[PDB]
């Protein structure tokens, strides 16, 4: 239940993704878990909110992350790759231009087990999650939910 | 099959992070299944 970034593992064992614990709620991408329940030691986390189109899911409570890229500043991907210590990768986002407005995007390509890793602003706030994007090389949207 | 979680770190900005990656501007569409595709 501690705040932080977490590996999402499956059973040998395999890392399928990453997520963010904040304010008692676990946040990850829908395609990582498909809404399955999660074990946390002896405890169980059940899905609470999910949306395939946003590709997000929250456990134990509603989506809590609400910070947004400012459109100008560099950000940091807090990547947690399989088999590797959590590490920060700083970048200037590009932009996904859509009929419903612009979304930040990071042109960084890490293993699929890294999906769900948080993208941070300089204040340390999570502005979205890494791992839903397009191929031009892979480019990931900065995917943020609604609080 | 059961999924489980393991803590991997604090959520913190790191002053000495590696810096890399370009900043492309792309027109895209997002469909009902959550898939982004390119648009022209």
């Amino acid at each position: 239940t501690t705040d932080g970034v977490y590996r999402v593992m499956t059973r040998g064992s395999t890392q399928v993704g990453v997520g963010v614990m904040q304010e008692g709620v676990f946040h990850t991408m829908w395609h990582v878990t498909k809404g399955a329940a999660l074990r946390s030691g002896e405890g169980r986390l059940d899905p609470y909110w999910g949306d395939v189109k946003q590709d997000l899911v929250s456990y134990c409570g509603p989506w809590k992350l609400d910070a947004a890229w400012d459109g100008l500043s560099e950000v940091q991907l807090l990547a947690v790759p399989p088999g590797e210590r959590a590490k920060n990768i700083q970048t200037l986002p590009g932009i996904f231009k859509t009929k419903d407005g612009d979304i930040g995007a990071v042109a960084l390509d890490y293993p699929a087990g890294t999906s769900g890793s948080p993208i941070l602003d300089k204040s340390g706030r999570v502005i979205g999650l890494y791992g839903n994007g397009v191929v031009i090389s892979y480019v990931s949207a900065i995917t943020q939910g609604k609080r | 099959v059961d999924m489980y979680i393991e803590r991997a770190g604090d959520i913190t900005w790191e002053k000495d992070a590696e810096v890399t990656g370009n900043s492309p501007r792309l027109d895209v569409a997002l469909d009902e299944s959550g898939d982004f595709s390119l648009v022209e």
